[PDB]
């Protein structure tokens, strides 16, 4: 009754193409990492070069989940784009009251999972999953947010 | 059925506690296309009258026509046929290894194959296998394998094997120190029958044997029916008068007649797969089984909940903040239903006054034990890390008024002699625990008494650290020597030292505090600091990479956690009022995420936000100086770690 | 002389290992000013008439008049006559706290008070006080307190401890499973007796019937004698021939004839003597004993440095830059003596080929390693550093071209099990470990057995947790569901590895393994990192904190000894060919090592000098990083240095 | 032979006025340090000073190898501030040979260590000590350097 505080989170995954049901219940660690930067992409030549507008944006996502579903899982047992929507909510510090859910969405999204878990002894499975952001050439994607604190 | 419900619960209860011990039958040596015994008793009387009996042999018969051939040729062809009957490997059988399985004490072998060998050897362990008077006495081991039948490794002889009429005449002599120590193994273990015929009655011998006197003290070993007849209620009945404990085969499942496998192995894996708890059924015996195992918990006085090993023999995970996650769940939900239980108000009252008091009692507990709600239903909580102390901060004052007095619980003492030892005065403070142990032998409370002897080692170990450099140290930084022990108070301190040890402290307990107090292992040896640091420092380098690249984490991915596990160790080794706090870098313990604690703030007051610092976490957690961050301070600063921090 | 030496040596020996039983005598009680029997039928024969017999009872008359006095009288005045003599409460007399002091495993005693009880409560162990026919079923500890005779704890009546030669008469019949547990201590364990003379000829009959069942296979007991008159030559071989083994005090010590207590005095100190390295006196004996000791591991080739001290039982502190320091011995230089021979040849040559057999052994490894002296005339050090694993060479080709080559022994297919787990694939490496297992004890192999069985325990711990990772995210990351292993090969390990725990592994061996393989243990718990990083965790701080500012010197400042270790356990499973050489905690210890010579060398690079800054090692290491290091950071290395410290 | 930086440093020390000589030598640790700090000392004076030169130094110094000496100890057994005297040889990188040595003094050290380790597994003796190099109102104090190698 001190301050033993802490929040929690919601993760949405979901297949493209089709209206797969994927989602993680909980996401404790949820370490969200970003990076900009740059070190040497510009040759320096024709005059007036008119133009630079490079930066390096990579969105890094990373939640460990024990609920896979089954209702597809056994069917596979016997890819897409793994799309995320992120789910969390808001709180005012003036009133501490609930009002406001945060929604963050990617809509392409490829797993890079790596295959070297190697420990000697036995977990509590938290199987820790490491997402990358993959873009298109197109236009948009990345990230969307929906505001939901109207009053 | 309700027999078969106590008979697997019992089964369960000698499957941990060592009390076990198997006595292999001969259907399972049967069933690894070992020639029977009635096949080679055809090839005696094959050889000696050329004909084959027309009917059943009879009991004796059986042992009976190898003395004819042993007369009348000899032990040529005797050992002859040994050769050659017995000179065939066999592939193993799975059996073997489902007995195997839940390791039992020892092994009871009737049979002269060394199948069993073969399933003990890969399994892992080795056996002090006895077969013979010299066998015994260079037993090293204290893992035995018993053949009652004898083994081959002499040689094909018929001296060596108890396949002669004479001999089980002679038994009583020839081999009789096998004969004692399997009676004792009887005794003091629990035993279970499989595999085993119906020519000999290895059972009826012994049993009566034992029965002879047996008056009030014997447990009934338990015999599974094997054959597919079924058993009858005139049979049980006269066994169970008789002394044995026979469970049907069929009377679980059926099959046919011939299919020893599946029914066997049926009846085998319905007991093997029980783990802890699949026949609690009703909310009865939801509330007993948590009871046999927490009762004890209410002893203590504070515990970390990161200590809770195996509450319910790792069955469950307990966290940081202390939430569930099932670990080792296929039966029964049990801890859902106590805990719904509490949810609920009007399902309370199902509860007798016994048993709401307890439900109390334990509502009351898991209160004070920082244990909340599970991760199913974990929402905003805040656990009270109000800390309750009385010499880490230090009101010497209060202990100074608190010693003048006499007690009357073993706990007064105890805690009496933390707080004297804490101000220094370490004299009294061995004959006080001598006191303790002394007189705390005619009870039963043991947790005390533990805490008391390791205080000990502990002490006089400062102590020696001490006195060495006060004869060196001393005149390095006082100038004057000083003698703060006398020489006999020195003399009897050695004389106790000399013949004691702390490796064997826990193994020193009897077993009811090896099973009620189990978690009380890791902290009486030394590397737990040495354990938990490398834990730490896993802490570290994710904290710190963190910090390098900047990451955002959702929650508590605190370093909090780091110093929120500082806190949990800053209380434990305090509560229980245990001298453990006063070692050697433990100070440094403390230091390194303490000077990391500032650099990770100092670093983090640099937050370049880009567009997710505001909007997920508007007036930011902040850093703040904590009172008892100040406590620790106050209780722990060097200067050169002052020294670098200032350059930082 | 050589039979009281001899003697002596063999319960010390069998002391060692924990196979000591103590025969509390009645003696030792009467040895507390304790009355006797002789006081105790004085009122009988009172009652009887007013006059005891002249002269001693025969063997059957004190035997005989209790008896009398009982049926006589009425079992009401025998247990009121019993309550007047058994009510008396003594202290102890140092003759328990010797007996004590010998560190027991089993206690049995049949004088009937509890002295011995209550002196082992004092002295702080845990026994089952066992007196009742009931009590043994309910072992409630692996140490057992047997009293054949029967305490009075239930009371001063005929059911608890009685003198009535009716039951005498009532033999076993009464108590059977005491009896049965007698014959098993005593079978078991090596017997010693103290406290009695010759008077109990039901003792001796046991005795004489049970060497006439193990026939020449038959451990002699040994006995104490306390006569100050000497016995005779005769009665020593008549005991001989007859199974007891007879220790004289009277050859011992002299004293008065009425000095009692200080000939048991004597005999404890003749006990209490229990050492090994007090005898190393003659310069050979040194490097007998020394081979004696380090033979048996020539099938490993390599061994740890700080691990080494755990073979000599601390004596010295193994400092890592491989010079040796004193640590507990208390006894001659025999590494002293070692290392001033190394240096002398002229000492070299007054040896014979018997000492050069041994030289010849040790030469190998032990430069293998490369220790050179101890740290106080040591001058500039200097280490090797080399790495024969090819599987680190990186070069598989010509691995799998050594696995297409047949088999050789023993040793071989150890080295082939390696490489085939090498490659990564699993299933017929485990089918290697499986026959080597089979076949290991044919060759009767120590340390390779134990090598195995870890071996194929990380490799199934591999198995399971590539599976537990392929379970789920596999079938995202891939697609398809890759299933490499035969649900059959998944069965048969699932079932033939239920419950097996690692911690036992150390506890089911032959006890003739450990006195041979104490350092090797420590590869099968999950201290197989804890010992290591703790250090480097602590060094790791310190040269951080030591900063630019001073604890300056050419070679002693910072990471020299972390050099030394580092290649010292770098190869030591990269060159006995263990397994888990691709396991986290290596990527552990190879970047944190990485980093802080690293660190080291580039603090040195850019730190200020005033005058006395580069007065100090005015030369640098720089770190000119080997392919060793190269290939380590192509192997266990993600941040790989660069990435996170050049940001850094 | 392949890489190991090793070199040898004693540690050495006497009595201030006083023939005794009872210490550890050959410390392998013979750490040693150095700092100068400022501070706002000095925030406000009469608007007419010439210079002070505060400057706030600090001198650490710590020696362990334990093995200090027995006759003295026994002498003392039954506050001159002590003296220190330190050697360093140091070896020339084009021709490695033992040609120069470093001589360091202190006049004044006060031996200021914590005097409770207590650590549960017990270590081989191990005696950390610590110095803090004292200095008078005087003059000179602090390091007295000798250069060798006069060749």
């Amino acid at each position: 009754m001190k301050t033993v505080i802490q929040d929690t989170a919601d993760v949405y995954f979901k297949r493209k193409s089709d209206g797969k049901l994927v989602f993680t219940a909980e996401a404790q660690t949820a370490s969200f990492s970003q990076a900009i930067s740059e070190e040497k992409l510009r040759g320096g030549i024709g005059n007036k070069p008119l133009y630079i507008l490079k930066s390096e944006k990579e969105i890094n996502l990373t939640v460990k989940n024990a609920f896979f579903d089954l209702e597809w899982l056994a069917m596979t047992q016997g890819s897409e784009r793994y799309e995320v929507e992120y789910r969390t909510i808001a709180y005012n510090p003036d009133t501490e009251e609930v009002y406001s859910d945060i929604y963050i969405q990617f809509p392409n999204v490829s797993p890079s999972g790596e295959f070297e878990m190697s420990l000697e002894n036995g977990n509590a499975l938290a199987p820790e999953i490491k997402f990358e952001a993959l873009a298109d050439t197109d236009t948009d994607e990345m990230a969307v947010v929906i505001e939901a604190s109207r009053d | 059925d309700n027999n078969v419900v106590e008979c697997i619960k019992e089964i369960t209860e000698s499957s941990r506690n060592g009390k076990l011990v198997f006595f292999v039958g001969a259907g399972v040596s049967t069933l690894s296309d070992y020639p029977q015994w009635w096949r080679l008793v055809d090839k005696y009387h094959e050889e000696l009258y050329g004909s084959p009996k027309k009917g059943n042999y009879s009991s004796d018969e059986y042992l009976r026509i190898p003395q004819i051939f042993y007369n009348v040729k000899g032990e040529m062809a005797f050992d002859g046929i040994l050769k050659d009957f017995f000179q065939v490997d066999k592939p193993t059988n799975p059996i073997h290894d489902k007995i195997l399985a839940m390791n039992p004490a020892h092994v009871i072998t009737t049979n002269y194959d060394n199948l069993i060998d073969t399933a003990c050897w890969k399994r892992g362990k080795y056996f002090s296998v006895i077969s013979a008077e010299e066998d015994v006495a260079n037993a090293t081991s204290s893992r035995y394998l018993l053949k009652v039948a004898g083994d081959f490794r002499k040689g094909f002889k018929g001296e060596n094997v108890v396949l002669k009429e004479d001999d089980y005449l002679n038994y009583d002599q020839n081999y009789p120190l096998i004969s004692n120590l399997m009676k004792t193994i009887i005794a003091t273990h629990t035993i279970v029958f499989i595999g085993y015929g119906l020519g000999d009655y290895n059972i009826n011998m012994l049993l009566n044997w034992v029965r002879k006197l047996q008056k009030d003290s014997f447990h009934k070993p338990f015999f599974i029916r094997t054959d597919p007849s079924p058993i009858e209620n005139e049979t049980l009945i006269y066994y169970e008068n008789k002394g044995l404990r026979i469970i049907d085969a069929a009377s679980l499942i059926d099959s046919n007649e011939y299919d020893y496998l599946e029914r066997y192995s049926a009846v085998m894996d319905l007991l093997i797969e029980s783990q802890e708890n699949k026949f609690i059924t009703k909310d009865d015996e939801v509330i007993d089984y948590i009871y046999g195992k927490i009762s004890p918990l209410f002893a203590l006085q504070y515990i970390r909940k990161i200590d809770l090993k195996h509450v319910f023999e790792y069955d469950y995970h307990f966290e940081v903040n202390g939430t569930v996650v099932r670990h080792k769940n296929k039966g029964f939900g049990y801890m859902e239903r106590f805990f719904e239980l509490k949810e609920s108000c009007d399902e309370r009252s199902k509860l007798s006054k016994k048993q709401y008091e307890r439900f109390n009692a334990l509502f009351n507990f898991f209160e004070k034990n920082g244990v909340i709600c599970m991760a199913k239903d974990a929402g905003t909580l805040n656990t009270s890390i109000e800390i309750n102390s009385l010499a880490y901060h230090g009101k010497y004052d209060v202990m100074k008024k608190f010693i003048e007095e006499q007690s009357v619980s073993i706990e007064d003492d105890y805690k009496k002699a933390f707080f004297l030892a804490c101000l220094g005065r370490w004299e009294e403070s061995y004959d006080l625990y001598s006191n303790i142990i002394l007189n705390s032998i005619d009870e039963s409370n043991g947790c005390v008494y533990y805490l008391s002897q390791i205080n000990r080692y502990r002490i006089y170990q400062s102590i020696t650290q001490a006195v060495t450099q006060f004869n060196g140290l001393g005149l390095l930084t006082f100038g004057r020597h000083y003698k703060p022990f006398t020489d006999e108070f020195l003399a009897r301190i050695e004389r106790e030292m000399t013949n004691f040890n702390i490796d064997d402290l826990f193994n020193g307990m009897p077993f009811e505090f090896q099973k009620k107090y189990k978690i009380l292992e890791f902290l009486s040896d030394n590397q737990f600091l040495y354990d938990d640091t490398v834990k730490l420092f896993e802490l570290t380098n994710k904290v710190r990479s963190e910090m390098s690249e900047g990451s955002y984490s959702f929650g508590m991915s605190s370093d909090i956690v780091v110093l929120l596990r500082l806190y949990d160790n800053l209380r434990f080794l305090y509560e229980n009022c245990l001298w453990s706090v006063s070692f050697h870098e433990f100070h440094q313990y403390i230091r390194n995420s303490m000077s990391l604690l500032i650099e990770k703030a100092e670093y983090e007051r640099t937050r370049d936000i880009d567009e997710l610092g505001f909007s997920f976490f508007g007036k930011k957690s902040g850093f703040f100086m904590e009172y008892y961050d100040f406590v620790n301070i106050s209780r722990h600063f060097k200067i050169d770690d002052i020294k670098n921090l200032e350059r930082s």
